[PDB]
């Protein structure tokens, strides 16, 4: 995650500990929400990604969650068309739905959006397709 | 500037900005290193495929950096169109962006050139090796001052910048 000057760390194993104790222990609760919420502080996609990888098991769930960040990835592409560059120095190239999601940005990419002065926090973002899969599955049962 | 050569094609145009006019920029294209490149530019200048620069905007400008331009579809840098198609590769990256003044190719990574330009307005090191340059200004840097006045950090321009003639000398 990125901790406050601005600097990032790795995600810790405490951190991935204590989501696998609670995605295993209370699986389709609602409190694995707040819990996710409480353990992402700060969090880059490749957190939020490290933290849904870590989970063995689980993976019809996880597909449900993957169409579901998907449809949100897509939502912010058709919100958000891309405008052809230079990019201008300190600056950073618009991040597309992908790269929100950490699928096709870099970690330093990720940082840079995170740290820039205005910011776009993909963490933040991706954070809240993340819950809007984790209520879905929550939801039909 | 010692790439430049009699032969290479000299293009124009003609800028207003609300209706005021703001001069002619004249720039000569580097044929002699990307051939495909300045002839696509040389093409939507003088309009002969039947579509062109005539009448585009320059809808991005950020000042110390570049006036942008050149997006004959959507006039806000999300479209463009190329003689060869909508996407064409980088040639090559032989011209580094050394200073003000350069014609620089717009693109949204690699092999996706189409119509969008930049009028560099200092030296773009950054650039290189991802922006083709393919030709400089010969006179007219005061028209792109001009220009570059009505830009901000953030590219957002505060008048109406329109290219309202353009051809080939």
């Amino acid at each position: 995650p990125i901790v406050q000057q601005m600097v990032h760390q790795a995600i810790s194993p405490r951190t991935l500990n204590a989501w696998v104790k609670v995605v295993e222990e209370k699986a389709f609760s609602p409190e694995v929400i707040p819990m996710f919420s409480a353990l992402s502080e700060g969090a880059t996609p490749q957190d939020l990604n490290t933290m849904l990888n870590t989970v063995g098991g689980h993976q019809a769930a996880m597909q449900m969650l993957k169409e579901t960040i998907n449809e949100e990835a897509a939502e912010w592409d058709r919100l958000h068309p891309v405008h052809a560059g230079p990019i201008a120095p300190g600056q950073m190239r618009e991040p597309r739905g992908s790269d929100i999601a950490g699928t096709t940005s870099t970690l330093q990419e990720q940082i840079g959006w995170m740290t820039h002065n205005p910011p776009i926090p993909v963490g933040e973002i991706y954070k809240r397709w993340i819950i809007l899969g984790l209520n879905k599955i929550v939801r039909m049962y | 500037m010692e790439l430049s050569k009699e032969t290479n094609p000299v293009v124009f145009f003609d800028v207003c900005a609300d209706g005021e006019p703001l001069g002619r920029i004249t720039m000569e294209l580097f044929s002699n290193i990307v051939p495909r490149t300045a002839e696509n530019f040389r093409a939507l200048c003088t309009g002969e495929k039947g579509f062109g620069f005539k009448n585009s905007i320059f809808h991005r400008v950020i000042p110390d950096f570049v006036c942008q331009g050149g997006d004959i579809t959507k006039h806000d840098g999300t479209g463009g169109q190329s003689i060869y198609g909508d996407k064409f590769e980088d040639e090559n990256f032989d011209v580094k962006h050394t200073g003000p003044g350069l014609l620089s190719m717009a693109n949204q990574g690699q092999n996706t050139n189409n119509s969008q330009f930049v009028i560099t307005l200092k030296k773009a090191e950054h650039l290189d090796f991802k922006h083709v340059v393919f030709g400089f200004v010969k006179d007219g840097m005061d028209t792109v001052k001009k220009i570059e006045s009505f830009g901000s950090p953030k590219g957002s321009v505060c008048r109406r910048i329109t290219i309202t003639e353009c051809g080939q000398i």
